[PDB]
Formats: structure tokens, C-alpha cells, sequence
């Protein structure tokens, strides 16, 4: 039997509608933007490490894009400090990241995978800590939103 | 022994026939009479069946519109829509 | 002096 | 990964690039008679065998 194949961060890698909420006077606010479901992508680096992987909103919430730090055994991914943004001059910060096998239900019923991270923005002049937390793209328009 | 044999079904589509027009407009007050409608399933009548999805509040002059759906036993969807406008007086 | 391909749907 | 093009799903591709198989029930190929196959989106793997 053929081993496909991979690279080196493929398990966390991949297409998502996530949604944003934020965590306001200690309470979480679900989606306060009015964002609805958005796409965003995560991907290996060119360096294919197992060590750090990308994250891109796809410019569909902040416009944003970094390398955050990768723990594939654990399936999780989280900055140190503030990070150059590559998208548009900016810095973010990914805390309490990860990625969970299966864990997810779509809105056709079928499991998938929840990810779900903690961000801020250093031009957030609100100083606000945001929650997204999706599920892998199936591909099924009605799974789509 | 062959292993793959096709496993489909043939699910049969509904067709689902509006009955009188697109747009109706009513005076306020004047209540909301249902043209009614038709839909098939495989030559079955399951016109029984079409739920409508909004309401036309006959008091609030507005645009009121109204969705017509009907599924097949698969669950598979057809559906129109009629809009209704209550002018005051 | 050569043959073409054609290329597929999808 | 089933029927499908760019990923998502299609009922009539000629190739397999679609979503991964959810065991789901979805429709293929073309309608007839206002009719149309629904299968299990499950591989095969002998189909051509």
C-alpha cells in the first residue's frame, strides 16, 4: 500500500468557516461584528517544518497573516509575543490554538474538525481578545454558508 | 465474486405548480385568501403537503412575501415564491 | 512532425 | 475523496476530486424523467477491477 504523502504540518492544515466572537467585560460575546461564517486557511510554511505553520483570515475579518508556532503532537498553535503581519504592517498574537480531531459537527450533520484560537490585534483600539472557532471546509455547497 | 455492484436509488423529484399571481395587492383589512397551489411527486398528489413559510399581516401596510416549499419523500426541495402588498386607504 | 493531446473536462 | 472538481462536490465529473467520503447520501450523472440517482458517497475500490 502507498503512503501518499504529506507535509511535514499536514494534519493542521486546511480550509475552515470559523466564526469570531470576543471576550467583552468577561463575558464571550457571540460574533459581535455581525461577521456571519467566514473562510480562512491554514498551511504549511516553505521551510516545511513541523514547527510553524501559516494563518491567513484570507482578508475576510482583519486582514491578517503570520506564521504562528506549531506543536503537531499536541495539534495546537499559539505566538510568542506579537508577531510581524504580513498581510498589511500590523501585529497579532494567536493564544490557546488548536485543532481537534473530529470533534465538530457540520451543518449537514457530519463530524469534522474544530479549530479554535484566541487573537488580538495591536491596532485593536479596543485592546479586545477575540474567539474563533470553525470547522474543516467539507466541500458539500451545503455545508457552505 | 464481483464487490461492486451500484447501490443507488432513483428518488423522483417533485414539481410544484403556484396557483394565481406572482403579486396580489389588498386594501388594508381586506384578509388574505390562499390562491392555492398544486405539487406531484411521481405522479402521486401531494399537494397536502406544501408548508408555507411567512405571514401577511393585512393591518401594516408593507410588503408581505411568502415561500412555498414541497419535499419529496428523499428530501429534496421545490419551491416558489409569492409576494403580497396591502395598500392603505 | 509531432501529434497532439487534447486535454480533459472537469 | 469522491465525484467532484476544485474540491467541492459535482454530480457528473469525470474525476475524483471532490470532498472527502462522509458515507452521505448524494445525488450523481445526470436527470432523467425528472428522476435522478442517489447513492451513499462512499468509495469503491474494486470498480475497476
Amino acid at each position: 500500500d502507498t503512503e501518499p504523502g504529506g507535509t511535514a504540518v499536514e494534519k493542521m492544515a486546511g480550509d475552515w468557516w470559523v466564526t469570531v466572537n470576543a471576550f467583552i467585560d468577561g463575558k464571550e460575546v457571540e460574533d459581535p461584528f455581525g461577521a456571519g461564517h467566514l473562510q480562512m486557511s491554514t498551511y504549511n510554511t516553505a521551510s516545511n517544518s513541523e514547527t510553524e505553520m501559516w494563518l491567513d483570515d484570507l482578508g475576510n475579518f482583519w486582514e491578517y497573516k503570520l506564521k504562528v508556532n506549531v506543536n503537531y503532537a499536541a495539534r495546537t498553535f499559539s505566538t510568542t509575543g506579537f508577531v510581524d503581519n504580513v498581510t498589511y504592517e500590523s501585529k497579532v498574537k494567536i493564544t490557546d490554538g488548536k485543532v481537534l480531531e473530529k470533534a465538530a459537527t457540520t451543518p449537514s450533520g457530519m463530524p469534522a474538525d474544530s479549530i479554535v484560537y484566541m487573537v488580538q490585534f495591536d491596532d485593536d483600539e479596543d485592546g479586545l481578545t477575540y474567539k474563533v472557532s470553525g470547522f474543516r471546509r467539507t466541500g458539500f455547497p451545503a455545508d457552505d454558508f | 465474486d464481483k464487490s461492486t455492484d451500484d447501490t443507488s436509488k432513483v428518488t423522483y423529484f417533485v414539481t410544484l405548480e403556484r396557483e394565481g399571481d406572482e403579486k396580489i395587492v389588498l386594501e388594508k383589512g381586506q384578509p388574505f385568501v390562499e390562491p392555492g397551489y398544486y405539487a406531484e411527486m411521481n405522479g402521486e398528489d401531494i399537494t397536502e403537503s406544501v408548508q408555507i413559510k411567512g405571514s401577511v399581516d393585512v393591518n401594516t401596510p408593507g410588503i408581505y412575501n411568502l415561500v412555498y416549499a414541497a419535499y419529496n419523500e428523499d428530501g429534496f426541495a421545490k419551491t416558489f415564491t409569492r409576494t403580497v402588498y396591502v395598500a392603505d386607504n | 512532425g509531432g501529434g497532439g493531446g487534447g486535454g480533459g473536462g472537469g | 475523496f469522491g465525484m467532484g472538481w476544485n474540491g467541492n462536490h459535482t454530480e457528473l465529473e469525470n474525476g475524483s476530486w471532490g470532498p472527502r467520503f462522509d458515507g452521505s447520501m448524494q445525488l450523481w450523472g445526470n436527470v432523467y424523467n425528472n428522476s435522478q440517482k442517489l447513492k451513499p458517497y462512499v468509495a469503491m475500490p474494486d470498480n475497476i477491477k
